[PDB]
DNA sequence: CAGACAGCGATGCGGAAGAGA
DNA sequence: TCTCTTCCGCATCGCTGTCTG
């Protein structure tokens, strides 16, 4: 609140310091931000205390940095962390004290949890609380009554109105409770569902399913993981823990067909018991209890098909166990979210490897699903060796002089394809791809637009995939990728990044990018994550290449684009030149070869 | 550095300087590897010996160590060819100089260097002495331009700032002596207590500054004997720099605040800590007022935490190359002033006057294939004048 | 750095004779002339530190561990604790006829050990190069063969440099001494001019005497003799117990009393 | 072998 | 600035035409 | 004759962009 004559805000008639402050190594600032050591003798039990209670913004190999909320501190009571069992802790670990602020905070997030909790039995939900007083003076908005259908006190509530209800909770000081008793629950009998030993849980893995089941009762929230940690493996673990019927859901039909591989290779579930609730294919989904959907087909808002309207009858009928919802990102989406409430479900657990976006709609998915359970530490998972270490790079190509001409003096939005195709990041990436294609490592290169894609390909002779790409000929292209010696890269398009199973590749090259999305770096960086049988974390065996066209409006989308990367750790080198691209014979290395792009450009209108 | 210091004087002036208690023995320690022992060898002799004797006694190898040792001290003119037996002067007080004839005070060194930073800055609160204000403002490093309202900080001055305290201070005593001859201060009665220090009106005056800039304390309320600080016979960093562009500070004194706020943005400040972040807004402010990307990297590695010293680069490589670029960007379009030139009817004319310009430096750039140049207008009367006698 | 150490033989047998002749040079000259180059070693760095160490008959006792006439306050302490120093022990000296000759071995013993004991306080960051001046004055003794063997290979193990300045006599051992450990080893002539020697040749240190034009070493006569005669011999039948050089081939050597097998 | 690449093991940066 | 609509590039779904037993 | 497989036609989302207020 107090500012100091530079932009920093003051504290230093706001909280002491500790005399042993040395031994400390917690700072507590009064907005909440926390700053631990990671040099400290007692980083490790520091981390694991902050984790608990906080959730990560910033993790930087010497000082993290961790904020706590209301959601992050709901979720330390749910795993048996009460006010002072953590607070006490705190103060301990803190070697400036704690702000009063922040004490107060604490306390009223902590007593407002658990009076409220909502329970689904019978296809209606109720919302019990041994407290009769919250219910009381909980009435006194409108919206409760028409939301509501027409001691452990309990009433039934309309099954449409709960995500308005729960998100008015949360700004009314007192969170739901959304905690699936599974150990105790005769109503819906347990599916048989086991898992195999030769499933292997690594450590992050078992802490994060931990942290999820902080007790007997299974809690609901959102466990980040990367794409290459092998969350497939978390989500199938939790669904076999719980034992009781459970609804995937994906987001494609990629997504779909590997969820089914990893049911059957980590559970011993039998292969008749899985079902695919998928337009282009089904396996009798009434049949079984454990189903793999997609959020498309269960919020499909328009005409439903017959066969597909009693599938979506009996689902809503049936009472699930989980509701997995692997990238959970896409949630919040208009119809992607009205899914949620279309099923019934105690607990949704959900999945993803890159949790933000641009909309302040990822807050929702604190009440949505429940509060971010675990987020793993990418960096802690490079030095593990569970994840490929990246030499994460920004090559600067400058852009030709023509090109900046036509860019700078047409004030439309034509320049998306017109930095995005210019000879020096054309011959940067044939240069780069070529340094790296005698080097035997597999490239994947990436465009969001389609027509700078082609262009590149042809004029590289490489095979570029796209969305009205057909089916065969995109495994055709990826099974010569994976196996063929003589082709060592695949041009693929942004379809690449929705969702893959793609081979292992050394580099991955990015010659343009769609736009400001945090999510799109991410999602295509977690390709190269996949660790190699035998690689170390400190060969930096991984890359990957973001080219970018100076003086250009690529740079702020870069500069935007890098944000969630570089809060994980990653730190983004710059290269202005690359050795060896003059002695090397590229493309567009004459004015006139330039001039027939720039006319081509011109001419795409 | 000093050895420069006393390269640009007259021989007048040196035999002078060569005072008998200190100088003859403060310019020995100088002598960098060779010319101390060629100094103490002719010490004892009155008769001059040939130039080709000095030349044959350093083995091939190494000898140039034997040119610049020779080179070096015929500047300091300690012998004289006679024909290179050293000065009589010299070489009697020499030879006087070799057998013939705390703990608080560095914290008032510390403070007193600080609290007069603190006044560099834009310190509300500071030490205030009208002499020093002053003797800053003609030091070249701030100007004032208006008496009643205080003194701002000139391009020079960030410069200054940001310099290690030895290379500061020296620096800064550097200034003083060449403007003590400016204000009329004898330079050799002042310099020689320097060099004694290591071991009248204008002494009290001098004194007086000395004491000012916290390198010497008399204690006894300006008593005759003084206890020189150790800045007058002439530490762990605390900054931690992560790969975000963030820094953390383990500062108390509000000097290593005000230096860091000067290319960085301030977040938080701790009781003992303070969090900053280096962004574009803040580097380039600092790279428009003067400074260059050097300095704060230099700043930013010698005021580095322990924790990062095992990491080899100190600072990582993208915090450094980020700073860098962005001083770059600043100078993208290099101005320079110039005259251009246009028709022209033969290029032999144009030729000829290119290579006279190229004698007179006056050419800055030339374009043989449009038949064009460009000059600076200092040099435009001349090419001027040129042109007019044809 | 370097720390000098200047071992001065001041054996008053030998030295006092001189007093009796009435030689232009004397022990006094001596003395100040190691002072000066002390002085100018010190003079030549900050970092430079010094010591000195007196022989004679009995044992040996270290000279060394304001500007009345506008002198350097830390030099002016080295002039006056000598001064002080070597007068006590040459004024107050017992008289034993038996043993006359000079002691050296035992000198040069105490230097090793203290530049060892200045090695190991002063701090790793700076390397010290120690050096040892031996400036002898005197005939060298038979029987301190043995003892100062010993120390000269103890210097070259612990790299330091044996300087010897021997003067009025050329002390075979002596020379041996500093030709293992590589040190420098010049026999002046004239006694009155040995100071200009000194700050020419001994004083440069071992880092510039390297890139630097110095009298170029003596021939070592490493001679070799049995223990029957002590004469020259250039076939020595030694054994594996005594490793003692002897004259002919023997049925048993008596320095060993083995039960030799003949063959 | 298997080395990192010259623009990545060193700043390119002209400084 | 700001709210509504729309573009380019991706996804899903549901209604109608070729080989093959 | 089914049957599968495959291909148009709707609808949706990410992110940005345009347009008039
Ligand atoms: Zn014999
Ligand atoms: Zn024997």
């Amino acid at each position: 609140t107090k500012v100091d004559e530079y932009g920093a805000k003051d504290y230093r008639l706001q909280m002491p310091l500790k005399d042993d402050h040395t031994s400390r190594p917690l700072w507590v600032a009064p907005d909440g931000h926390i700053f631990l050591e990671a040099f400290s003798p007692v980083y490790k039990y520091a981390q694991d205390f902050l984790v608990a209670i906080a959730e990560p913004v910033c993790r930087p190999t010497h000082v993290h940095e961790y904020k706590l909320t209301a959601y992050s501190l709901y979720a330390a009571v749910s795993v048996g962390l009460q006010t002072s069992d953590i607070t006490e802790y705190l103060r301990k670990l803190s070697k400036t004290g704690v702000p009063d602020g922040i004490m107060q905070f604490i306390k009223l997030c902590t007593v407002s949890y658990g009076k409220v909790k909502l329970v689904l039995k019978h296809n209606r939900y109720f919302v019990e609380s041994c407290h009769p007083d919250v219910i009381q003076h909980l009435l006194q908005d409108p919206v409760i009554r028409e939301c509501r259908l027409r001691q452990t006190v309990s009433f039934e509530v309309k099954q449409e109105m709960i995500e308005e209800l729960q998100k008015r909770c949360i700004h009314l000081e007192y969170p739901l409770l959304a905690e699936y008793d599974f150990r105790n629950d005769s109503v819906n009998p347990d599916i048989n569902i086991d898992l195999k030993p030769t499933a292997v849980l690594r450590p992050y893995q078992e802490k994060s399913l931990r942290k999820m089941f902080g007790n007997g009762r299974a809690r609901s929230g959102v466990i980040v993981l990367p794409c290459g940690a092998g969350k497939s493996l978390v989500g199938v673990t939790a669904a076999c823990t719980v034992r009781k019927r459970c609804l995937v859901l994906g987001n494609s039909a990629v997504s779909v067909e590997q969820w089914k591989a990893q049911f059957k290779m980590w559970s011993t579930i039998d292969d008749s018991q899985i079902c695919r609730f998928t337009s282009d294919a089904k396996d009798k989904p009434i049949g079984c209890s454990v189903a793999i959907s997609t959020y498309s087909m269960l919020g499909h808002t328009t005409k439903r098909s017959w066969e597909a309207e009693r599938v979506m009858e009996w689902l809503k009928t049936q009472e699930w166990g989980l509701m997995i919802l692997d990238e959970v990102h896409t949630i919040p989406a208009k119809m992607f979210r009205r899914v949620l409430t279309i099923v019934q479900a105690h607990c949704k657990l959900g999945l993803t490897a890159t949790l933000v976006r641009e909309d302040d709609k990822i807050v929702d998915l604190n009440f949505l699903i429940g509060p971010k359970l675990y987020e793993a530490n990418w960096m802690e998972l490079q030095n593990n060796g569970y994840i490929a270490k990246v030499q994460c790079a920004e090559v600067w190509c400058p852009m030709s002089p023509e090109f900046y001409r036509e860019y700078v003096a047409i004030k439309t939005k034509k320049r998306i394809l017109l930095y995005t195709m210019n000879p020096n990041k054309f011959r940067a990436c044939q240069f780069l791809i070529k340094f790296h294609e005698r080097r035997n490592d597999k490239i994947i290169v990436f465009a969001d637009n389609v027509f700078a894609l082609k262009e590149y390909a042809i004029r590289l002779n490489k095979p570029y995939i796209y969305g009205p790409t057909s089916q065969g000929e995109r495994m055709q292209i990826l099974q010569n990728f994976k196996h063929n010696p003589k082709i060592n890269t695949i041009f693929i398009s942004k379809v690449g990044d929705t969702s893959f199973d793609l081979p292992e590749a050394n580099v991955l090259i990015q010659i343009s990018s769609h736009g400001g999305s945090r999510r799109q770096e991410a999602q295509r960086l977690g390709r190269v994550l996949r660790a190699k049988k035998g690689m170390v974390a400190e060969e930096y065996n991984a890359f990957f290449y973001s080219l970018v066209s100076q003086d250009t409006q690529e740079m702020a989308y870069s500069t935007k684009r890098q944000r969630f990367l570089v809060d994980q750790g990653y730190s983004f080198k710059v290269i202005t030149k690359l050795a060896g691209m003059e002695e090397e014979d590229l493309a567009f290395s004459t004015k006139e070869e330039q001039q027939q792009l720039l006319q081509k450009v011109l001419a795409a209108t | 550095n000093l050895q420069e210091f006393l390269g640009g004087l007259s021989p007048g002036v040196l035999d002078r300087l060569y005072g008998h208690p200190a100088t003859c023995l403060a310019v020995f320690r100088e002598l960098p590897s060779l010319a101390k022992n060629w100094v103490m060898r002719m010490l004892f002799l009155e008769q001059p010996l040939p130039q080709a004797a000095v030349a044959l006694w350093v083995k091939k190898e190494f000898s140039k160590a034997q040119e610049e040792s020779t080179g070096l001290l015929s500047g300091l003119r300690i012998w004289h060819t006679q024909l290179l037996i050293l000065n009589p002067i010299f070489r009697q007080n020499l030879r006087i100089a070799l057998l013939g004839g705390v703990p608080s005070l560095d914290k008032y060194a510390e403070e007193r260097w600080e609290v007069v930073l603190h006044f560099m800055v834009g310190s509300p609160s500071a030490a205030v002495s009208q002499d020093l204000a002053q003797l800053l403002s003609q030091a070249g490093l701030m100007k004032s331009t208006e008496p009643g309202e205080p003194p701002c900080i000139t391009s020079a001055g960030f410069q200054f700032l940001l310099l290690d305290t030895p290379a500061q201070l020296w620096y800064f005593m550097l200034q003083y002596l060449q403007t003590a001859q400016s204000r009329g201060m004898d330079l050799v009665e002042i310099l020689s207590f320097l060099f004694q220090l290591s071991f009248s009106d204008s002494l009290l005056n001098f004194l007086q500054h000395l004491r000012e800039f916290g390198l010497v304390f008399q204690r006894k309320r300006k008593s005759r004997r003084y206890y020189p600080t150790r800045l007058a016979i002439n530490q762990p960093g605390f900054i931690v720099v992560e790969t975000n562009y963030r820094l953390y500070a383990y500062t108390e004194s509000e000097l290593q605040i005000a230096l860091i706020a000067l290319f960085s943005e301030m977040l938080y400040r701790f009781p003992n800590m303070v969090v900053a972040q280096v962004t574009r807004e803040s580097v380039q402010q600092a790279i428009a007022s003067g400074i260059t990307a050097q300095q704060i990297i230099h700043f930013l590695r010698t005021r580095a935490h322990p924790v990062m010293l095992k990491q080899t680069p100190v600072l990582p490589p993208t915090i450094t190359d980020q700073i860098r670029l962005w001083e770059l960007e600043r100078d993208r379009l290099r101005f320079t002033e110039g005259v251009l030139y246009n028709q022209f009817l033969s290029q032999v004319d144009f030729e000829l006057l290119l290579a006279h310009a190229r004698e007179l430096g006056v050419l800055v750039f030339e374009n043989s294939a449009k038949r064009l140049m460009v000059v600076t207008p200092a040099g435009h009367s001349d090419v001027k004048r040129f042109w007019k006698r044809q | 750095l370097n720390l000098l150490v200047i071992v001065v033989d001041a054996n008053p047998i030998w030295w006092g004779k001189q007093a009796l002749k009435e030689s232009q040079f004397t022990l006094s000259k001596c003395i100040d002339a190691v002072m000066v180059l002390g002085n100018s070693h010190l003079f030549m760095n900050r970092s430079n530190k010094l010591a000195v160490i007196a022989s004679h008959i009995q044992e040996s006792r270290f000279l060394y561990p304001g500007s009345k006439d506008g002198k350097y306050e830390l030099l002016t302490s080295a002039n006056e604790v000598i001064v002080e120093e070597i007068k006590d022990l040459m004024t107050k000296s017992d008289i034993k006829g038996q043993h006359t000759e000079t002691l050296l071995a035992g000198s040069l013993a105490k230097a090793l050990c203290y530049i060892h004991r200045m090695n190991k306080e002063v701090k790793d960051n700076q390397e010290m190069k120690s050096r040892i001046l031996v400036i002898k004055a005197a005939e060298d003794s038979a029987l301190q063969y043995m003892n100062f063997m010993n120390v000269i290979f103890a210097a070259q193990k612990q790299n330091i440099l044996i300087d010897a300045c021997v003067l009025d006599s050329d002390s075979g051992l002596l020379q041996q001494a500093c030709d293992i450990t590589g040190g420098l080893y010049l026999k002046v002539p004239q006694m009155p001019s040995l100071l200009q020697y000194l700050l020419w040749v001994f004083l440069p240190d071992q880092d510039q005497r390297s890139q630097l034009i110095l009298p170029p070493p003596v021939h070592v006569d490493y001679r070799a003799a049995c223990f029957c005669h002590r004469n020259l011999i250039e076939i020595g039948y030694v054994c594996s117990v005594c490793l003692s050089i002897f004259c002919n081939f023997s049925p048993i050597c008596t320095t060993c009393e083995t039960a030799f097998k003949i063959s | 072998a298997k080395e990192r690449p010259i623009w990545l093991r060193e700043s390119t940066v002209q400084g």
